[PDB]
């Protein structure tokens, strides 16, 4: 599964029509965030959801915060903000609606947001969820 | 500066800061941080915003708006003082999303504590 | 509403912005006075109905 | 209870914000944005930095601050009318003004009031009062609200916040300020004042000569000033402008919502209420209710509000 | 003699015109320097005032190299992926109808950094001289004629820029000499194209 990732980062400068802070994570990923397993159990979550996180946390580590956008911009959905989070799709409305999670871009005023339109940045998504420390981080060991 | 000093088992985040500052360097904690808040300033202004100057605020759970941010900040303060990576966030009380019934909790390394102990 | 209570449109639009296309007049840089005249006429009208 | 027109006069008033430089023949030479036009349907872009030879910049505004938070300017409601004033007597002889006052006062101090330029250099702020008084910070990079500061500058503090609190609460005393910052500028440093909305063009102050200077807006330097609310939660991660239903003009979303109880109309509507929580705070260790302290903040914003 | 031509089109209308210019001519500039080719000319067909179009067109002398660069990994690769239309090697109806794209480089002054890195050098250069530093500011504001972006990468320094491409009319074809982005920078080269449609 890592190999499989690994070059869809290498050639993600390949596919660009746009920049990468106004392209989908959908359109060089493709699918492997909302098709993982649900973690709605015990906030339990899977063995698949565990080694395609832990993946993403790796890849806003090599991709730092510069003046030019790199992969770490990609523009994520409230579906897949959802599932990275592992919580109900009110719950991370509720983020949006107390201004936790910053969209990004401004909606204007009857702008509700489409649940499918990419809307949230994968990199501050991420620093959001290393904000909750769960047993089996990185950072102990 | 490069400090020397490395954190313990069980150190809190406050506790190795002053050990850091301890090292004369800077007379002061504020001294230091508002050091660092010029480089931050420099580097990265959302990091810059997120970084408390107070040793009061500085703990991730503090943060209920900011909380990404903050461990953004907290990364580039391990990069930028000479630390290893995760130096400074193994010793941070972490957030938690499980209520003691309707009270909110607070996470240390495994354990989650009521914020009320 | 008209009686206290609060209608429901996003709440991204609260902290939207209106477009003010407005004159400003302030004094120069380095003015020390500003001056304001007008002109002053009496006439005895009020003895006799026009 | 709320009345047709009800309305209140703003306490602080400060000017444009002028930036400009001093040479050996002039203490006053305008800092010029260089216009770039293009092809007519003329397209204007304009940039503005700090001429090669000039290792210093300053920026310079006037405050003067009337007492236009006592009494509201219109009121239909007689009752109404003797409530406020009998509130505002009461919140003032509690000694809250000086708190508000500390606040407004402090935001001068560290440079708020430069916005993207604040803390580019080693900035230094001289304030002349109408009182012939002059304070010096030395160094604004070493400031910080949360930061505890030498017994200088919190001497310039509690001697300027006691003028701001005079000027804030006496109707009969004329009180102004004039402000000055001079920043260190590096070689041909990038200086952000304001811009026009509508191609990108700056807000300019046309000198007695002809010639234009780059400047903030009165309100947007306003707007630093008064960016003192951190009552609307207890951690609260910044300071928002005063604002009626608590806008952050960043993040996009009000801190204060219609729904909640947080908001101005919401805190306005129990007067009464807090009018009596204030005479039990006289004589009374006890300290103010945010509340108050943010109704006061709003009171000090002024509007026209309800309606 | 007779100058054959290809034409990438755009297909997304979500596209930056500017990124994509950008790789195509950077993948012509590496494909010049691999092979050693000299006289390459670009076209843009559907230039308009508003902007630069979705068409791209390289223009050369030889019918075989053209089928060779139509042969690269990133424009079949794109192709496959639906984003661009690569149309074959085609010969221009030789008519007339002659333009002159330049990269003008005085455009770059408009901007404050251009102008921060010029008097860094003019303080060294006076400085070493031994006189004074002291430069002179102009009175009339900078007059620049209508010019389209095209984003490039130094892959040798990692560093991003632009080219500032301005747009010319010519009577009648002059001799195929240009730059290594085929691109008639205004004095040194002066190399014309075909105008397509």
């Amino acid at each position: 599964f890592n190999t499989e990732l690994d070059e869809l980062s290498k050639n993600a400068e390949m596919k660009l029509i746009d920049l990468f802070n106004k392209t989908e994570f959908k359109f060089i990923f493709g699918d492997a965030i909302l098709a993982c397993p649900s973690t709605q159990k015990q906030s339990e979550s899977h063995f698949i959801y565990r080694a395609l996180l832990d993946y993403l946390v790796t890849l806003v580590e090599s991709n730092p915060k510069t003046k030019k956008p790199n992969a770490a911009d990609l523009l994520v959905s409230v579906l897949e903000a959802a599932t990275l989070l592992g919580t109900s799709v009110e719950q991370v409305y509720r983020l949006y609606q107390n201004g936790i999670l910053q969209t990004a871009f401004r909606h204007k005023m009857n702008q509700r947001i489409n649940p499918y339109k990419g809307a949230f940045f994968l990199r501050h998504v991420i620093e959001y969820k290393t904000s909750f420390g769960n047993d089996k981080a990185r950072m102990y060991l | 500066f490069s400090p020397k000093a490395r954190a313990f088992s069980d150190e809190s985040l406050e506790s190795y800061l002053l050990r850091v500052v301890s090292e004369n360097f800077f007379d002061s904690y504020e001294g230091l941080s508002l050091a660092i808040r010029e480089e931050l300033h420099e580097l990265d202004f959302e990091a810059h915003g997120a970084f408390p100057v107070d040793l009061k605020r500085l703990n991730v759970y503090h943060a209920k708006h900011n909380s990404h941010f903050r461990m953004r900040a907290l990364g580039l303060l391990e990069t930028l003082l000479d630390l290893p990576r995760y130096e400074l966030q193994k010793l941070a009380l972490l957030k938690s999303d499980i209520k003691f019934n309707s009270s909110v909790a607070l996470y240390n390394n495994g354990v989650d504590i009521p914020l009320r102990f | 509403t008209p009686q206290f209570s609060p209608k429901n449109i996003s709440p991204q639009d609260l902290t939207h912005n209106n477009i003010l296309t407005l004159e400003e007049c302030y004094v120069p840089p380095n003015v020390e006075h500003i001056f304001c005249r007008f002109s002053l006429r009496v006439q005895a009208n009020s003895l006799v109905p026009s | 209870e709320l009345c047709n027109i009800l309305k209140y006069d703003r306490s602080l008033y400060p000017g444009k914000a002028v930036f400009f430089y001093k040479t050996a023949d002039s203490d006053f030479v305008p800092l010029e944005a260089d216009i770039n036009k293009i092809r007519n349907n003329i397209l204007t872009l304009e940039e503005c930095y700090v001429p090669p030879n000039v290792e210093h910049i300053f920026c310079r505004f006037s405050l003067r601050v009337q007492a236009n938070s006592l009494v509201p300017s219109g009121c239909s409601d007689p009752e109404v009318f003797s409530l406020l004033k009998e509130l505002a007597e009461t919140f003032k002889e509690c000694g809250g003004y000086k708190e508000l006052a500390v606040r407004y006062c402090r935001n001068i101090l560290i440079g708020t009031w430069l916005w993207r330029n604040q803390n580019t250099g080693n900035t230094q702020i001289e304030i002349k009062t109408s009182k012939g008084s002059c304070y010096l910070i030395d160094n604004t990079r070493k400031l910080a609200w949360e930061s505890k500061w030498a017994s200088d500058d919190l001497k310039v503090l509690e001697e300027l916040s006691n003028e701001i609190e005079s000027a804030l609460t006496d109707p009969n005393v004329f009180w102004s300020a004039d402000i000055t910052a001079k920043i260190e500028a590096s070689f041909c440093q990038e200086i952000y004042p304001s811009q026009i909305l509508n191609s990108k063009q700056f807000v300019k102050a046309k000198c007695a000569d002809g010639r234009y200077a780059v400047s903030f807006n009165s309100v947007k330097i306003g707007a630093a000033l008064q960016s003192i609310d951190d009552w609307w939660d207890e951690d609260a991660s910044k300071r928002l402008r005063v604002h009626e239903f608590g806008a952050d003009k960043e993040i996009g979303v009000a801190r204060r919502p219609p729904d909640s109880e947080q908001n101005f109309y919401s805190i306005f509507k129990n007067t009464e209420w807090y009018l009596s929580a204030l005479k039990n705070c006289i004589t009374n260790n006890e300290k103010i209710d945010p509340a108050i302290y943010y109704l006061f903040s709003v009171l000090i914003k002024g509007g026209m509000f309800q309606k | 003699m007779q100058r054959y031509y290809f034409t990438v089109h755009f297909l997304p209308k979500q596209a930056n015109l500017a990124l994509l210019t950008g790789r195509c001519i950077s993948i012509m500039h590496g494909f010049i320097l691999k092979h050693n080719i000299e006289g390459m000319g670009v076209t843009f067909p559907a230039w308009s005032d508003s902007s630069i179009g979705n068409e791209i067109a390289f223009v050369y002398t030889d019918k075989e190299i053209l089928n060779t660069l139509k042969d690269q990994a990133y424009f079949v690769d794109m192709q496959d992926c639906g984003f661009f239309k690569v149309s074959q090697v085609l010969a221009v109806p030789d008519s007339c109808e002659e333009v002159r794209f330049i990269r003008n480089q005085a455009v770059a002054k408009i901007f404050t950094g251009e102008s921060r890195r010029r008097l860094k050098r003019l303080q060294k250069r006076a400085l070493a001289r031994g006189e004074d530093f002291n430069p002179k500011k102009i009175e009339a504001p900078r007059e620049i004629d209508i010019f389209h972006r095209v984003a490039m990468t130094s892959k040798s320094s990692q560093e991003d820029y632009i080219l500032h491409i301005q747009k010319q009319d010519v009577d009648c074809q002059a001799e195929p000499y240009f730059s290594n982005y085929g691109l008639a920078s205004n004095e040194k080269f002066k190399g014309t194209v075909p105008d397509l449609s």
